[PDB]
């Protein structure tokens, strides 16, 4: 075709190796390019690409700002012009401003934080939308508007709640032994597939939730870590606070049943807590207390503990080969973005030019996908209201720091197994006996 | 052979994993990613003696304090890592140590402290007497240049090699 | 020897 002289359109400018760089192997990927040419191929007059365009979106922000997005993308949409024009009208003007206008769906769709945050960006967007012109233009923006106006507002029944000592309604005596087990993991299973799901990939990129401004970008990640850090440290507690050696016994042994469920449940994220308390150096040197722990249940967490090792080789393994519902535990998710972002150039240098790095953020996008992927299905049970605030309202910390905290508990467990072994009084006046892991009917 | 499991220890946010990754980056190239066996498992001539480096970095997973224990203990030596222009990531150090000797239930495990190079603020002479406390050696490295980052690993290799 | 859940010895 022939294109305006790129002096009123920087578009216009033809690829170059100064300018775009792709991969090997249909549609072609993008390996790096300056960001002029970056959105060119984001709204290519070509071919339409819902798939670059959605990894564009998600990762954008490490390399442009929300701002310059939108005066870029309007940059593209004005496009002047070279009666024989009518392959340009049809074949440039109106496939890429479709493009444009369908990469403002997108932001607007499934982005919208970007416009609560800023809103003259928002403004900005509003004028542009209402300056689109063409009697065509209008019915298919009309859409775009509404969703604009929008955000800015089984197969059988799930098995029935278990209960051990503790009855429906007697919340004072809740606690890890009177509950019974087997709702005690699904209860648990409930609030961490609920606080995983809640996780917003505008949390992870950017590897955003290791920075000073950690707080503010990735409340929901650091609300879900602080759960699974609160609940080793509950176990632990439960553990070493239980200076009898038979109730204690009770204890690692309820535990372990716990771990099962949430084995069974593929509650990965319940599963290592578990493991990180028994990995704790409190629980980990009570040698009395590992004693008198059955084979059968000593296998079960051994086969759990398995999982960790070799840099988790098992757990990816077993989240690969099991169907969903299910937690993943999420730092691997976490160290795998951010060693890509800090493990790969910002940019690329190609004669004396700098080109915007893509497929790393690509990488990056891909593993937020695979996250969200295990966020769609959930989970066939009912919720307990009443246990499930009791796991949230617990605080095993108290008013003590990490460390005040983290002393205490190895101090107990020097308290109750030395480096001869006292004994201490009973502190349960009920029933130590587990009901087990298996079902009722 | 012989293979060595490091863990590396260091406050986040202030690209501790930098220090691995630059090791690894078979230098010149960049493509790392980190989800293969190459990307942790570097194989080493070490005073001519030839072995095969494990090194475990849990960065981004800090705010997982309860898990520090379990990972520390799959490490027979410790990087102790600081930014050397970030003050609060070098008194963070003591309670590492603190930690990972509880965990491996010795008063000299090998370990070596590393402070990893935006402007200054903990002086070479500070952590040269920090170290010296602790009976333990102490490396800078460049974050940039890869000054230092065979020769802080290489050291860790030789504190388990005469322990 | 193992962990103290390690399989017996």
């Amino acid at each position: 075709m022939r294109l305006p002289s790129a002096d009123v359109y920087r578009f216009a400018e033809p690829d170059s190796e100064e300018n775009i760089i792709f991969e090997e192997n249909g549609i072609p990927i993008i390996k790096a390019g300056t960001v002029i040419k970056l959105i060119e191929r984001l709204t290519y007059h070509m071919y339409a690409d819902p798939n670059f365009v959605r990894t564009f979106l998600t990762t954008y922000r490490s390399f442009c700002k929300p701002q310059e997005l939108l005066s870029l993308i309007i940059e593209r949409f004005e496009i002047p012009e070279p009666a024989e024009l009518k392959r340009f009208r049809k074949e440039y003007i109106q496939p890429v401003q479709l493009r444009v206008l369908n990469v403002c769906r997108h932001w607007v769709e499934h982005h919208f934080y970007d416009f609560e945050r800023d809103a003259y960006l928002l403004q900005r967007m509003e004028e542009f939308i209402g300056t689109v012109r063409g009697k065509a233009m209008k019915k298919w923006v009309e859409s775009i508007t509404k969703i604009i106006q929008r955000k800015k507002i089984f197969q059988s029944s799930p098995p029935t709640v278990e209960w051990h000592i503790s009855r429906p309604g007697h919340i004072e005596t809740f606690d890890l032994l009177t509950l019974h087990p087997i709702e005690i993991a699904r209860q648990l299973t409930l609030l961490e597939s609920d606080l995983y799901r809640a996780v917003q990939p505008s949390e992870l990129v950017g590897s955003v939730w290791t920075k000073e401004d950690k707080e503010i970008n990735s409340p929901n990640l650091l609300k879900m870590i602080r759960h699974t850090t609160n609940l080793t440290l509950w176990f632990e507690k439960c553990i070493v606070e239980t200076e009898n050696l038979e109730e204690r016994v009770a204890v690692v042994s309820r535990i372990i049943e716990i771990l099962q469920v949430f084995q069974e449940l593929n509650n990965f994220n319940g599963v290592l807590e578990v493991v990180s308390a028994m990995n704790s150096s409190p629980v980990y040197r009570l040698d009395h207390t590992f004693e008198q722990i059955p084979s059968r249940q000593k296998k079960i967490l051994e086969e759990a503990h398995e999982l960790s090792e070799d840099h988790y080789k098992k757990y990816l393994a077993k989240l690969r080969s099991i169907n969903p519902p299910c937690v993943p535990f999420f730092g691997i998710y976490l160290t795998n973005i951010l060693k890509t972002e800090e493990g790969n150039p910002e940019v690329l240098k190609r004669h004396g030019k700098e080109l915007i790095n893509f497929s790393k953020r690509r990488k990056v996008a891909e593993i937020t996908g695979e996250i969200q992927q295990y966020q769609n299905q959930p989970y066939c049970l009912r919720v307990e209201s009443d246990i499930k605030r009791f796991f949230e309202n617990l605080n095993p910390m108290g008013n003590s720091m990490e460390k005040e905290f983290t002393d205490y508990l190895f101090n107990k467990s020097l308290e109750i197994e030395p480096r001869p072994l006292p004994r201490f009084p009973k502190k349960y006046s009920y029933p130590l006996k587990s009901p087990g892991v298996r079902p009722s009917n | 052979m012989t293979e060595y499991k490091l863990v590396v220890v260091g406050a986040g946010g202030v690209g501790k994993s930098a220090l691995t990754i630059q090791l690894i980056q078979n230098h010149f190239v960049d493509e790392y990613d980190p989800t293969i066996e190459d990307s942790y498992r570097k194989q080493v001539v070490i005073d001519g003696e030839t072995c095969l480096l494990d090194i475990l970095d849990t960065a981004g997973q800090e705010e997982y304090s309860a898990m520090r224990d379990q990972y520390m203990r799959t490490g027979e030596g410790f990087l102790c890592v600081f930014a050397i222009n970030n003050t609060k990531s070098f008194e963070d150090i003591h309670q590492y140590r603190e930690q990972i000797k509880r965990v491996k239930d010795s008063d000299d495990v090998p370990m070596v402290l590393v402070g990893n190079k935006a402007a200054r603020t903990v002086e070479s002479r500070q952590a040269q007497d920090l170290a010296r406390s602790y009976g333990i050696p102490y490396i800078e490295t460049s974050a940039k240049t890869r000054q230092g980052v065979e020769d802080a690993f290489y050291t860790l290799v030789r504190e388990i090699r005469q322990h | 020897k193992x962990h103290p859940w390690s399989v017996a010895n």
